[PDB]
């Protein structure tokens, strides 16, 4: 027995509401019967079936979902996209052993909404520790295209920082931002301005949120 | 309705044995197949292998040898065990439900061996590295404005090791606009994250918040409020 390997794509799909996805999955040999299978993955949860036997939706499965294929072409479609809908979904064949595909991301396009930026100084408790974190946070914008800049002194800060994106929101499709400036006490305190310069094409301009440090 | 709890040792030391148990609950063992199954960044979701009530096995090919999957069909238990883990053994792994059975005529089949419900998996790190229980720092508002209308506060939960990490607000209390980010892998070996929620900024001299951390690796519980900033 060998592994059938199992090929998505595409890769990214990005559609409105009310857009119908058409996903594919490629199997490397012929898959079996109707031996195929549907998943919808979303963030911190297992894998949850959709469509098993190609096209026999699993229960609470909206009629939007439909599978269909044979051989070696599987197609997943779903028509009237939502905004929960956003996920990654993966194909699985059962005609040999076990194996699934890798997986299209679904993005559901919104109307743009820019971010609102908040900077925060580090705390107290950390700077006893000997070390200081800055961070900067973009809230609820889309879309996920988003740059951010880090001014100390107005020095641009390169390679200096560490930053992570939420998964698209399920129910107002938007993303976040968290970036991190990390710096030592003795280097924190050698500077005095502070600042994160986001831009976002939600904005007329790029906004710059700052504090001075010591001025409390 | 069928639930499947799962649990098991997650961090472990290159060249030991991975042990995971799975209990079925509103279900008969002798009604479907049980499977074992891992997701990794680097290869994606892997049917590691599959039992019966008969204790009849399938393994995934590629895996043979390396682990054994027993089931306890009296307590609705199943387990997976790797002999000897490796590097890229790091997963997060999952029990499933996987085929019906299906009598025939002097013997029982399984037909569409796919997988429904799934365990609330069980995350794996294979490190050498030991368990360091996190710091839990505010990420505190300002008591002026900072946006008139809505206001951000948080927490950094930061150099720790290994995931996961958990965080709610106000022990469970507020939902509503709270963001966890996704951990980032410092220069330093350690992970750090941050939890953030937008609050009306009329609240902040009213509304008390605080963030519960726990970090369960190291048995590290943390409830931090977070106080606006004064100048
Ligand atoms: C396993 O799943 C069952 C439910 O699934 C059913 O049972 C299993 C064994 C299989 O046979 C399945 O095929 C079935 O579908 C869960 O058990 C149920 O739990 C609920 C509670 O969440 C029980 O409901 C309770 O009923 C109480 C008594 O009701 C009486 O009074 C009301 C009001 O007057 C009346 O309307 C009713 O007709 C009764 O006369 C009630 O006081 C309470 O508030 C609650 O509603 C339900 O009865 C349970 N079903 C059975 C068959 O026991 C298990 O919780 C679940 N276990 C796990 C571990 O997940
Ligand atoms: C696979 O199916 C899709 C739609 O179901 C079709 O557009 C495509 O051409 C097919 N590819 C092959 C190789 O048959």
């Amino acid at each position: 027995v060998h592994e059938i390997v199992l090929t998505q794509s595409p890769g990214t799909l990005s559609l409105s509401p009310g857009e119908t996805a058409s996903l594919s999955c490629r199997a490397s040999q012929s898959v079996s019967d109707k031996n195929l299978a549907w998943y919808q993955q979303r963030p911190g949860l297992p894998p949850r079936l959709l469509i098993y036997g190609v096209s026999l939706k699993n229960t609470g499965v909206p009629d939007r979902f439909s599978g269909s294929g044979s051989g070696t072409n599987f197609t997943l479609t779903i028509t009237s996209l939502e905004s929960e809908d956003s996920a990654v979904y993966f194909c699985q064949q059962y005609g040999s052993s076990p194996t699934f595909g890798q997986g299209t991301k679904v993005e559901i396009k919104r109307t743009v909404a820019a971010p609102s930026v908040f900077i925060f100084p580090p705390s107290d408790e950390q700077l006893k520790s000997g070390t200081a974190s800055v961070v900067c946070l973009l809230n609820n914008f889309y879309p996920r295209e988003a740059k951010v800049q880090w001014k100390v002194d107005n020095a641009l800060q390169s390679g200096n920082s560490q930053e992570s994106v939420t998964e698209q929101d399920s129910k107002d499709s938007t993303y976040s931002l968290s970036s991190t400036l990390t710096l030592s006490k003795a280097d924190y305190e050698k500077h005095k301005v502070y600042a994160c310069e986001v831009t976002h094409q939600g904005l007329s301009s790029p906004v710059t949120k700052s504090f001075n440090r010591g001025e409390c | 309705q069928v639930q499947l709890q799962q649990w098991g040792t997650g961090l472990l030391k290159p060249s030991e044995s991975l042990f995971l148990t799975c209990a079925v609950y509103n279900e008969s063992m002798s009604a479907f197949s049980w499977s074992w199954i891992r997701q990794s960044a680097d290869k994606g979701l892997e049917w590691i292998g599959e039992i019966d009530h008969l204790q009849h096995v399938n393994y995934n090919p590629s895996l043979t040898g390396r682990f054994t999957i027993s089931i306890d069909t009296s307590k609705n238990q199943f387990s997976l065990r790797f002999f000897s883990v490796i590097a890229a053994d790091a997963a997060m792994y999952y029990c499933a439900r996987g085929g019906r059975k299906v009598y025939h005529a002097y013997w029982t089949g399984y037909v569409n061996n796919c997988f429904d419900p799934w365990g609330q998996g069980t995350l794996v790190t294979v490190s050498s590295a030991s368990t360091k229980g996190p710091s839990v720092f505010p990420l505190a508002p300002s008591s002026k404005s900072t946006s008139g209308g809505t206001a951000a506060l948080g927490c950094l939960v930061k150099d720790y090791f290994p995931e996961p990490v958990t965080v709610s607000w106000n022990s469970g209390a507020l939902t509503s606009g709270v963001h966890t980010f996704p951990a980032v892998l410092q220069s330093s070996g350690l992970y750090s994250l941050s939890s953030v929620v937008t609050v009306p900024s009329s609240s902040l001299g009213t509304q008390t918040y605080i963030c519960n951390v726990n970090h369960k690796p190291s048995n590290t519980k943390v409830d931090k409020r977070v106080e606006p900033k004064s100048c």
